[PDB]
């Protein structure tokens, strides 16, 4: 035959499987792979198989537009009965790889085929009984996920009469296969599969749910089950919208038809291709990082890139950057631990863009976890032992503090926590580790994380006439583990109102239908800086630091304020380390020390009562 | 732990099997040293070394200097900690009464005097030690707790730092809140 | 090959679910009810094909008739097979199949009794036509299906056994318990034309706003501000999306505060009786699953399904909540989750899902102490929590003032209503007219103007300066003012917000804040 | 990693790290059995 397939003998499935037409279509698919070329004249598929061989891959992606344009008839019969043509084109791809590469079967016995660019897009609610055993393309969100399981591929059997091991028999992924004849014995007795001589592949089940935005008002989202085989497993984790191309078919096995009631069937989708509807770098990016670092005034370059969707609050943003870069931990002889994570506290009046700051930090950090003292959240703060609903096994789970080891833990509504949450937070901050004694398990988990918190004052309004300790429900042991306290007051002013109101109204009008470093580069900059920079100190700044500390101590004791203690010196050193890290330098300059001094002194002064505050403003005017 | 074994399957989709591991070796990283897993045998070299160290005329000074050399001052506190770690001598009497031999110490002070780092060092340096606060820890009580077994539905000691640290030292922070 | 379906409709009479009798089994009638649940559409075995075993003969197009049926004899004398067959799932046909659960109408439930439910089966092209929370009129056949649950009931239950007289010699007994179901063929919901002329005439009025305000809750005396809130709650703002993924709300929420001796509940009753998709619920007669949603995993034929709650119903509508001050903490958190993100996350029985909850909330709250202490502020007189309290963009506190003319006028109105009944209402517009107007006007999406931005900024400055009362002012009130202004512009059927509407919105917002009285 | 185990490792030797969360009670299995026939009293043995 030669492009005479437009003649129809009987139903499409029967036609496609005849040996002669099978050979015809196989040869024509091989010619499609070997000959297809675009206008540029480059061998798109040639390069595809070349890179497949170079990378030692297992699958080739194919475009439906090219195949349609070239061989409309083959494209149509593919859309109708793809089950057989998957096998046919798998064999074609195997022979193509053999032609390009020698003895590829030595490593991989199969090359899978992935289709792409299918013209029609469906929703999970549109599938009906005219789509069964056909090719579909849908989209939705991932809601659950099973583990990876092994499935039989090349089964070998044991004869119980003679110990012969019958040779491999292919498993088709349709129904379990059996054998009945032993060649040596000429027998038919019992058989058992050989576990140690069988080859398996990967199996995974995924449940897809529609995107809530697309559901027309008044109805509810639908869902389906998806099957992922081989190297499609562990590609789409829960919580991401994806596009899946597969074959829509029933559970023809079912359970049995003796069941009472109407004879109805369940259906699944066998995925052929999956796609999604980073913090790594390279030398190309490393050179640009170093170039940007060398420029003067890089700290203020970075600070202006924090939370672009908020106006003002420069102190908040510099503190956020400092806690987002971090210092260097230390340990002397392995018997005296010093922490390197900088904690900040946001204490402001209602309507001051605190939750937005936390959301930005969550969206910009490499490992950020969101919790709260009130409301629904994906995780709590305490460790516990709970059943797994789907696997039905006991599991050990830590809180957001354990989960964010070497990261940042964000807590919203810090003033509304209960006793258990307070105890967990206190232990994590004091010891950087969480204990547990539950259900026969005694252990300790690491809790070395950075904390950014937001709260409200008593009564919802700040009383500037009293010290900070009497404006919040928190206690001294917890409040003293922070080193950057930020106080936001909604004082009424005219120019500020103009600026904020114009910002807000412009924002809204832009979003009606009808200097700063780029963020995508900033993420990689932060990751690289944390990964590769460990600044040190020079003993020549000891005199300056000691003199400043003595001045602060003397003034604090004279004015009868909250005591200045060595914790502030350690915070100053940590912030200086972070500022040095911001520049990619290996040493801490005097300018970083000055910036840290300003930050800590301003934080300390801003948290006192009005009289003490104004007295301390004059004394420390140098900074 | 670190485990070496064989990745295998068994029969409990269409052709699915359940994986599991056949253990060939176990390597433990040393966890939760308690009174039930102590070692009461000493090598002869260690014994001779310790006897030699005992005779040092300046042993008390060296031991005092060893406790947290990274903190300044508080010589009396450190000597108290030496006496605490060593412990007294217990006496059992013919009538049944017990005269304890352990030592209790309290630390009143202002914020930022390095009295939590001393507790942390004592925790890190004692053979058996639990460091906790009043109200216990996250998902870990401060005193003995009795719970019913999830499957057999019967009593056992669920936990409690006070009994877990039997034969050791318990470090309590924020003693005024409980 | 083609499957043909007939569709009867417009029967002379309609039956209630409470008046179905086993006499009309197998006949065509019409019923009505409210839909409670719907399942997914699944293939249904219609004409099966089998392969004989003793011989390789093939049998095609075997009818099922409501149950899984097998061929009764080999079609050829070459084989004498019977009862030994295999099913071919590769050359058979299927039809779409759905199951729907309906409930009695509220006004049809007799005295002292709980409502009934009835299963309804849909086929073919009728599937996916009903919707939960809607009232539909069905037409089809009344049928019977097995009921294994009827064992244990009192009485004698028919049994069947094979007659053994006339059989040469030298156990299959069956039970005949059934229940009544309904297989329907036509379903229609029950709630342009010449009326475009009427619509154009009425929009071309000049004082249309005053009539629109007066026609809301005509049976309640006074309280114009609450009416102007209920209006502008039916008509809402526009939902906006930022480039970075920040979504801006378009819904307006209201809370009416008063003691049990006031008439705040009548507003909620009017809204639920009038608004298209509205649900009424009480603070203490509700539950967490009653709100939000539940999961019913015992789907007798296959996988699970979800059953909508109160918030799920009235999506893109209005939810009324009386006795709002008796909600617990968990339900308050659920309402706050709905208000913050227009979604409801359901996690039960190892099943996760997400559900839209884009709703506007109309709440009525009592003062904490029974009487509104005017010496305290709004926060000190309520029991709510700060998160939910900060999302209510209007607080209407209604109080009682003694005055001769007011009292006599109110008494005259009430006596008129009792004596005259329907006669003494005379509103400018009727409910159908308001519904048509609101349906038309909800599709305009007004926009701001260059002149309006600075005027709005100056109004916000004025309001902030004057604030420096019931509660302080923040930017949240600026967003609320924008929302209200655009809602008013929609209400006036204009494509651009003008400073007049901005002034109207500002005055409405300002008048709703009351002052705290102090001694001396 | 525990999440990196897959089909290619079946029946091979692996090295894994993690935390123990549950140990069971001791069971009993046979290593040598002596058996007898209840009809003719023929006896034999089995080794595991
Ligand atoms: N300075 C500001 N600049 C821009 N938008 C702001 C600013 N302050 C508040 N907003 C906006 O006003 C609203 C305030 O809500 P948000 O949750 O951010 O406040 P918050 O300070 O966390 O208050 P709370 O949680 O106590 O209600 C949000 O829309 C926020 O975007
Ligand atoms: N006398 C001291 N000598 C050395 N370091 C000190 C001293 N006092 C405080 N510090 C520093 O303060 C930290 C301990 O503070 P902290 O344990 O919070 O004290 P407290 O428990 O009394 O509040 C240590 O990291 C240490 O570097
Ligand atoms: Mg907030
Ligand atoms: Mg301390
Ligand atoms: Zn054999
Ligand atoms: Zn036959
Ligand atoms: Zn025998």
């Amino acid at each position: 035959l030669e492009s005479l397939s437009n003649v129809k003998a009987n139903s499409y499935s029967e036609w496609i499987t005849q040996p002669n037409v099978s050979r015809t279509i196989a040869r024509e698919l091989k010619s499609f792979l070997l000959e297809y070329t675009d206008e540029t004249g480059r061998s798109v598929y040639g390069a595809r198989i070349r890179t497949l061989g170079e990378m030692n891959s297992e699958s080739l992606e194919v475009n439906y537009r090219h195949l349609a344009e070239s061989k409309a008839i083959l494209a149509l019969f593919l859309a109708k009965c793809p089950e057989e043509m998957l096998k046919i084109f798998d064999l074609v791809a195997m022979e193509a790889t053999e032609l390009h590469y020698p003895d590829y079967a030595r490593i991989h016995s199969e090359i899978h085929v992935r289709i792409s660019d299918f013209p029609t897009i469906y929703s999970l609610r549109e599938l009906r009984e005219s789509n069964l055993s056909s090719l579909v393309r849908v989209t939705g969100v991932v809601t659950r996920r099973t583990g990876v399981f092994p499935q039989l591929k090349y089964v070998k059997f044991n004869c119980l009469k003679c110990g012969s091991i019958l040779g491999p028999f292919f498993q088709d992924s349709n129904e379990e296969i059996r054998i009945s004849f032993c060649t040596n014995c000429k027998s038919k007795g019992p058989f058992r599969v050989n576990g140690e001589k069988t080859v398996y592949r990967n199996y995974q089940r995924v449940t897809l749910q529609e995107a809530p935005g697309t559901v027309p008002p008044g109805r509810l989202p639908r869902h389906r089950e998806v099957i992922l085989l081989a190297d499609l497993v562990d590609v789409s984790k829960p919580g991401e919208e994806v596009e899946v191309t597969g074959i829509y078919k029933n559970n023809y096995d079912g359970n049995l038809n003796a069941k009472n009631g109407f004879p109805v069937f369940a259906t699944i989708i066998e995925a052929n291709s999956i796609k999604r509807r980073v913090f790594s770098w390279t030398e190309e990016e490393e050179r640009e990082f170093r170039k940007i670092s060398r420029d003067r005034g890089i700290i203020d370059k970075i600070i202006s890139s924090m939370a672009p969707s908020i106006y003002g609050h420069r102190d908040i943003k510099t503190a956020v950057a400092c806690s987002l870069f971090g210092g260097v931990p230390k340990n002397v002889n392995g018997k005296h631990s010093i922490r390197g994570d900088i904690n900040v506290l946001l204490l402001g009046d209602p309507g001051t863009a605190k939750s937005q700051i936390l959301k930005y930090v969550e969206k910009t950090a490499h490992r950020a976890v969101f919790a709260t003292g009130q409301g629904a959240s994906a995780v709590g703060l305490t460790a516990s032992v709970r059943k797994d609903p789907i696997t039905k096994e006991w599991t050990l789970e830590g809180g957001a503090l354990v989960l964010a080891d070497k990261g940042v833990c964000l807590i919203d509504e810090f003033d509304k926590m209960n006793d258990q949450d307070r105890t967990s937070i206190h232990e994590a901050m004091e010891q950087q580790s969480i204990s547990i004694s539950k259900a026969g398990i005694v252990t300790t988990l690491q809790a070395r994380c950075s904390i950014i918190a937001a709260a409200n004052p008593n009564g919802g309004r700040y009383n500037s006439t009293l010290p900070l300790a009497q404006n919040v429900s928190l206690t001294e042991p917890i409040l003293s583990r922070f080193d950057i306290l930020c106080v936001v007051r909604d004082l009424v002013d005219e120019e500020a109102d103009e600026r904020l109101a114009t910002f807000v109204v412009d924002s809204h009008v832009r979003s009606h239908p009808e200097s700063p470093i780029p963020q995508e580069l900033l993420m990689k900059y932060i990751h690289y800086a944390r990964t590769k920079i460990y600044p040190k100190l020079h003993q020549m700044d000891m005199d300056k630091v000691s003199r400043v500390y003595a001045d602060l101590r003397r003034e604090s004791i004279s004015t009868g304020s909250f005591p200045i203690t060595v914790r502030h010196l350690e915070s100053i050193l940590r912030i200086a380390e972070s500022f040095a890290k911001m520049r990619l330098s290996e040493f801490v300059s005097s300018y970083d020390l000055d910036r840290a001094i300003k930050v800590v002194v301003d934080s300390f002064v801003d948290a006192q009562k009005v009289s003490v505050r104004r007295q301390l403003r004059r004394s420390f005017a140098i900074y | 732990v670190t485990i070496v074994g064989i990745y295998s399957i068994y029969n409990s989709g269409v052709a699915i099997r359940t994986p599991y591991i056949k253990i060939l070796g176990i390597q433990s990283d040393v966890e939760t040293s308690s009174i039930w897993n102590s070692v009461t045998m000493f090598t002869e070299e260690e014994e001779e070394e310790f006897l030699q160290l005992s005779r040092n005329p300046k042993l008390y000074e060296i031991l005092t200097n060893s406790i947290a050399p990274s903190i300044f001052g508080n010589e009396d506190i450190k000597k108290a900690i030496v006496c605490l770690l060593m412990g007294g001598s217990k006496k059992i009497l013919p009538d049944g009464m017990r005269l304890r031999g352990d030592i209790n110490v309290l630390l009143l002070g202002d914020p930022g005097t390095a009295k939590s780092q001393l507790l942390k060092f004592v925790e890190k340096v004692s053979p058996i030690a639990v460091y906790t606060s009043g109200k216990g820890s996250s998902a870990a009580g401060l005193t003995a707790s009795v719970q019913r077994d999830p499957m057999t539905r019967e009593f056992y000691l669920e936990g409690g730092a006070m009994v877990l640290a039997d034969g050791g030292v318990v470090c309590i922070d924020e003693f005024d809140k409980m | 090959e083609r499957v043909f379906q007939i569709s009867f409709f417009n029967l002379p009479t309609v039956h209630r679910i409470r008046d179905i009798r086993s006499e009309k089994i197998g006949s065509l009638l019409s019923i009505s009810g409210t839909v409670t649940r719907t399942s997914e559409v699944r293939p249904e075995l219609y004409k099966a094909s089998f392969t004989c075993d003793m011989c390789r003969a093939i049998v095609d197009n075997v009818e099922q008739s409501f149950k899984y049926t097998e061929p009764t004899f080999c079609p050829n004398p070459s084989c004498e097979n019977r009862a030994f067959w295999t099913l071919n799932v590769t050359r058979s046909r299927f039809l779409d199949w759905q199951k729907v659960r309906i409930q009695e109408n509220a006004n049809e439930i007799p005295t002292g009794s709980m409502p009934r439910t009835l299963d309804v089966i849909l086929r073919g092209d009728s599937v996916e036509r009903a919707k939960p929370g809607d009232r539909c009129k069905f037409t089809g056949v009344e049928i019977v299906v097995p009921d294994v649950t009827q064992l244990g009931l009192p009485g004698v239950k028919p049994s069947s056994t094979l007659d053994t007289r006339g059989i040469s010699k030298t156990l299959g007994v069956r039970d005949l318990t059934y229940k009544i179901s309904f297989l329907a063929c036509h379903v229609i919901s029950i709630g342009s034309s010449d009326e475009i002329n009427e619509l154009k005439e009425m929009v071309k009025d000049e004082h249309i706003y005053d009539k629109l305000v007066r026609s809301i809750a005509p049976a309640v005396f006074g309280h114009e501000a609450v009416k102007k809130g209920i209006l502008l709650q039916m008509l809402g703002g526009v939902h906006k999306s930022t480039v970075e993924g920040i979504k801006l709300r378009g819904d307006i929420n209201i809370c009416v505060v008063g003691d049990p001796s006031t008439s705040k509940s009548q507003f909620l009753k009017y809204v639920v009786g009038f608004a298209p998709r509205s649900v009424y619920t009480s603070g203490k007669a509700s539950s967490a699953a009653g709100l939000t949603a539940a999961v019913v995993r015992d789907e007798e034929g296959g996988d699970y399904t979800i059953e909508a709650g109160a918030l799920m119903l009235a999506d893109n509508g209005i939810c009324c909540i009386d006795e709002f001050d008796k909600m617990d903490i968990s339900d308050q958190v659920a309402i706050h989750e709905a208000m913050e993100q227009q979604t409801i996350s359901i996690a039960k029985a190892g099943i996760h899902a997400t559900l839209n909850a884009r709703t506007s909330i109309l709440a009525a709250a009592n003062p904490v102490g029974g009487r509104y202490n005017r010496k305290l502020s709004l926060r000190g007189n309520l029991n709510m929590t700060a998160p939910i309290m900060s999302r209510f963009d209007l607080f209407f506190v209604i109080l009682d003032d003694c005055n001769e003319k007011i009292d006599t006028e109110l008494a005259s109105h009430i006596v008129d209503l009792h004596m005259k009944r329907d006669e003494a209402i005379e509103p400018p517009f009727s409910a159908e007219q308001l519904r048509r107007y609101i349906k038309y006007a909800r599709t305009f999406k007004p926009i701001l103007t260059k002149e309006a931005r600075s005027y709005l900024v100056e109004k916000y400055k004025e309001l902030r300066k004057d604030d420096a009362s019931s509660y302080r002012i923040t930017v949240r009130q600026l967003e609320s003012m924008i929302r209200l202004s655009e809602a008013i512009a929609r209400a006036n059927c204009v494509d651009e917000i003008t400073p007049s509407f901005i002034a109207e919105a500002y005055d409405l917002l300002r008048q709703s804040i009351i002052r705290v009285d102090v001694d001396d | 990693p525990l999440r990196d185990l897959d089909s290619e490792h079946v029946s091979k030797i692996v090295r894994l790290s993690g935390i123990i969360i549950s140990t069971s009670v001791l069971s009993s299995r046979a290593t040598y059995l002596s058996i007898m026939c209840r009809n003719c009293r023929h006896t034999t043995s089995i080794t595991i």
